[PDB]
């Protein structure tokens, strides 16, 4: 819902590490709300390389909701990064 | 289609699991046929967790609990490589001495019978256990071995040293010879 | 299948999944045709057959699409990454955990009988036969991609016994060497297809089961070298495989080419007890094992003309050839070599152009010419 | 007795004007380059940044067919320093274009660089050159470093490195770049590193090159 209050955010570098300690977790559950958010935050980190490594290892998982969030933040990724979109 | 289903239940008990490992604690407490500890362990990733009360669940004074809990182990060093896995392996073959040291003749036969293909598994999850393994295969060999000229047998296989419903000694030592061909089988294919 | 409509077969397409509800409900022969043949719509319902079918009807079509029939009825691209795709589909493998496997371990496979393995190498090396613009590169990487999936069906060793004992006659567009190559991913324990891809004589490139193990060989020898328990198992080991599979050692070679340099160290080789010395005596033990390889081809003589100017260095810096029996095995090695071949003996004699005048000894001058 | 002579005795004109001399005789001569590189390595200690940065370039152009048995230490050693930005990269434009023929001269020069890296985190893209290149340009040397190089023990699980560290990249384009020619270099990996192989060649296409492995097609 605040997409347009997401570039004020000072301390962006402490927030996404906070958001980004999940996907090294195990329920499959959680890792495609963290994949969800990281597309949501897609404006703020364009250009951050462990995020699109986690969206390429999670884009070929076999999780179904796993699959759906990856392919949901590789759209978001993919209209704002180069390397990603050609990746 | 039995492997969907499988699949299926496997994603529910992983969800389950993950919700509170105590469900996870009990269940293997009480155990469930040998047969799905493979698709447990190769399916459900929260079995990682259940290497935290091996120790807890082999020091139980319930017996089919130990096997449980030998099998277990196996399956899951097969599955999960890791020195926490490499420790309780070590445990394991501890264990397995010691209950050598203190069981009857027929509950040895019923505690060895079941359990040595997980030393086929120790073994080749981890070379370092070889010798220790191979020591406690001897030791079970001899000793079955000198329960078989306990009574008389109607197979004799002490002079068949060259290649049903049967004695347990006789069963129990090709039991064990069984499983060394599994081991050297496994040591000469193994690269 | 008939009418060659060009956009409206697609609406076609459509109603055929819009009233014919699997994909094989009541004609199969048309449908297996239709299909398989010897179109552009074709991959659009052959996923859906991947994904629509029952797995009896599943079956059935893999029994009779890998059926033993002599009129090549199925398209070979078509028929193979259908079994390719019903190995991975996503339904099977819904929840397990994904990438981080065991390489040791094999989780699952699919099983096929007998005939069946046959009727399905025969058919992917009729797919490798066909070679129109795609040429032998092209050949080799098709052949890779569509291995695992032979090293999948098989999974065990009678039933590699029972491929690799097939040999097809022929001499040109034989393609049978491939899998005489790729019995090293099998990792064979027999020397006799070992033979068979020896007379066969071509290049090796793809990797090999047992190419760790012969790695950790070399490391073993190169530590037993650079020591002076294991120094024993580093000498026994490399001459066993190296006598039990020539082609593996002959990949190796380029890896243990880079080592014994050294020599330099210890010129007179009084410090070096063995850093010098064993190290040597072992390589030389090698390729008088290996001379059946040392006069191997083209594309493998650069190792070898490597190790020999190694060699004649290292005998150069000698103490005035204080160890004979060394120098003279070097020599009888390099006279089997130079008998063996003549490009070999040029390349000889193009090193020694320059080594046997500094040499200028009685054993070098005596090779620069029982019961 | 000229050179032995021609060199310590004043400031940078008479040892620049010397040197120069030793390229192009060097260059004219497919022989001596044995002698002009033992009498190249000696003056490293000249104390002058000038002197320094034209000895760089008087070695590197006499960088062909010349290997380094002994006296590799010491040019491997000289990037010890506060700044030296240009001997900095001049160096890792000597590394890139010499040869070697020894084994423990790849690994001295290997972790050397590393110690480098992890003093200075400020020249990580030339470094990825420089051993980009030094993959390149031999490959054939390194084969028995992976097995010691990276954790690849045999029946522990090797965890994932760090992927977002810059000093297993570089050692990765070591790999990758190495990896090109030789055929026995596949079956050694592990899982993680071909997922590490598809992130490179997705990211940096121009470090890492195009391989035949199974996973990448």
């Amino acid at each position: 819902q605040s997409e347009k209050h997401l570039e004020k955010i000072l301390n962006v570098d402490e927030f996404v590490k906070r958001i980004f300690s999940v996907i090294h977790s195990n329920d499959p559950v959680a890792r495609a709300i963290t994949l969800r958010m990281l597309g949501s935050l897609a404006s703020i980190i364009p250009e951050r390389k462990n995020a699109h490594h986690s969206i390429r290892q999670s884009l070929d998982s076999h999780d179904n909701v796993e699959v759906e969030a990856a392919v949901f933040a590789a759209a978001n990724f993919s209209a704002q990064s180069k390397d990603f979109a050609v990746g | 289609n039995l492997r969907e289903v499988q699949c299926l239940i496997c994603c529910l008990l992983h969800q389950m699991y993950i919700a509170d490992p105590n469900i996870a604690k009990l269940v293997h407490f009480q155990g469930y046929p040998c047969e799905l500890l493979p698709l447990t362990v190769a399916g459900i990733p929260s079995m990682h967790i259940c290497l935290d009360f091996i120790p807890e669940l082999i020091a139980q004074p319930e017996l089919e609990k130990q096997i449980f809990a030998i099998q277990l182990l196996s399956h899951l060093c097969i599955q999960y490589a890791l020195p926490k896995s490499l420790s309780v392996a070590r445990l394991a073959v501890n264990v397995m001495g010691t209950l050598l040291t203190v069981l009857t003749q027929a509950k040895r036969y019923a505690f060895f019978m079941p359990t040595l293909p997980s030393l086929v598994s120790f073994c080749r999850a981890f070379p370092p256990l070889y010798e220790d393994i191979m020591s406690l295969l001897i030791q079970i060999g001899q000793v079955c071995a000198s329960d078989v000229a306990t009574q008389t047998r109607d197979i004799d296989p002490i002079i068949t040293r060259l290649q049903g419903s049967m004695d347990p000694d006789v069963q129990l030592c090709h039991c064990i010879e069984r499983t060394v061909i599994e081991i050297i089988n496994m040591s000469v294919s193994g690269i | 299948e008939a009418v060659r409509l060009g956009p409206s077969s697609g609406l076609l397409v459509d109603w055929l999944e819009m009233l014919d509800p699997e994909v094989v409900s009541s004609c199969p022969d048309l449908q297996l045709r239709l299909l398989f043949s010897r179109p552009s719509f074709r991959p659009y319902l052959l996923t859906l057959f991947t994904h629509q079918s029952s797995w009896p009807t599943l079956h059935q079509c893999i029994r009779v699409l890998l059926g033993k029939s002599r009129e090549q009825r199925f398209d070979p691209s078509a028929s193979l990454d259908f079994l390719w795709a019903c190995i991975h589909v996503p339904r099977i493998w819904q929840g397990r955990d994904q990438r981080t496997p065991q390489k040791r371990r094999e989780e699952l496979v699919l099983r096929v009988q007998g005939p069946e393995l046959i009727s399905l190498v025969e058919l992917i090396l009729a797919e490798a036969e066909t070679r129109s613009q795609d040429g032998d590169t092209a050949a080799c990487s098709l052949i890779q991609a569509r291995l695992p999936l032979l090293l999948s069906c098989c999974c065990g060793d009678d039933e590699s016994v029972r491929k690799v004992t097939e040999h097809l006659s022929g001499c040109i567009q034989q393609w049978g060497d491939s899998v005489l190559g790729r019995r090293c991913r099998d990792l064979l324990l027999q020397l006799y297809l070992q033979r068979p891809e020896l007379r066969v004589p071509v290049p090796e490139v793809l990797l090999h089961s047992e190419g760790a193990a012969s790695s950790s060989v070399c490391k073993l020898d190169g530590l037993i070298h650079r020591f002076i328990n294991r120094g024993a198992d580093a000498s026994m080991a490399c001459r066993k495989l190296a006598v039990a599979h020539p082609l593996l050692l002959l990949r190796h070679l380029p890896m243990i080419a880079a080592l014994l340099h050294g020599r330099t160290h210890l010129n007179f080789q009084e410090f070096r007890q063995q850093n010098h010395l064993s190290c040597f005596l072992h390589v030389l033990g090698l390729l008088e094992l290996l001379q059946p390889h040392v006069f191997r081809s083209e594309h493998q003589g650069a190792l070898w003309d490597c190790l020999l100017s190694f060699i004649r260095l290292l005998l150069n810096y000698r103490k005035s050839s204080r160890h004979l029996a060394a120098f003279i095995n070097k020599f009888v090695q390099f006279i089997h070599k130079y008998i063996t071949y003549n490009a070999p003996a040029a390349i000889s004699f193009l090193q020694k152009h320059a080594d046997p005048l500094h040499d200028l000894s009685f054993d070098n001058s005596d090779l620069v010419m029982t019961a | 007795g000229a050179f032995v002579h021609g060199l310590e005795d004043e400031m940078y004109e008479v040892r620049i004007a010397a040197v120069e001399a030793l390229c192009m005789l060097a260059q004219s001569s497919p022989s001596f380059a044995e002698k002009c590189l033992d009498f190249l390595v000696d003056m490293f200690n000249d104390e002058i940044e000038e002197v320094r940065l034209q000895s760089i370039h008087t070695m590197r152009k006499i960088s062909n067919n010349i290997t380094l048995r002994e006296d590799q230490l010491d040019t491997v050693l000289a990037v010890l320093e506060d700044s030296s930005r240009d001997i900095r990269e001049a160096l890792h434009e000597l590394l890139c274009c010499t040869n070697v023929s020894t084994k423990e001269g790849i690994h001295l020069a290997l972790v050397e660089l590393l110690k480098n890296l992890t003093k200075y985190p400020t020249d990580r893209d030339s470094i990825w050159k420089c051993l980009k290149f030094l993959g390149s340009r031999h490959p054939t040397l390194v084969l028995p470093l992976v097995p010691e190089l990276l954790s690849t023990h045999p029946f522990f699980d090797t965890a994932e490195p760090d992927m977002d560290d810059p000093a297993y990249i570089a050692v990765l384009v070591l790999i990758f770049n190495a990896a090109k020619t030789c055929p026995t270099m596949p079956a050694l990996f592990s899982d993680h590193t071909f997922r590490h192989y598809a992130y490179l060649r997705d990211s940096l296409s121009h470090l890492v090159p195009a391989l035949r492995l199974p996973g990448r097609k």
